[PDB]
């Protein structure tokens, strides 16, 4: 039972980890692509203006 | 003397059976504690993976 337990916890904490890292970097990631997107959208909206 | 020749038989017969008896249930004490020793090690060993 604990090892059976042992190895799930070990890959189900795995993929928590991954899905964290994934969930951080993910908003990180999307902020900066929104910054990317504001920019340009704004250089882009002025000089089609 | 043919009766005292079964009777002793008999007799090492039965020492033999307490004998295998007794040192079988050695056998599952064993087992049991290196049972928890073996658990224990299962809890050091999923945490380790």
């Amino acid at each position: 039972a604990v090892e059976s337990t042992g190895n799930a916890k070990a890959e189900a904490e795995s993929r928590a980890e991954a899905a964290r890292i994934e969930g951080e970097g993910s908003v990180l990631q999307a902020k900066l692509k929104a910054q990317a997107l504001a920019i340009e959208t704004e250089a882009e909206l002025e000089r089609v203006k | 003397t043919n009766s005292q020749e079964a009777a002793a038989k008999h007799e090492a017969q039965r020492l033999e059976q307490e004998a295998r008896g007794r040192l079988e249930r050695q056998k599952i004490l064993d087992q049991s504690e290196a049972e928890k020793a073996r658990k224990e090690l299962l809890e050091l060993e999923a945490m380790s993976m």
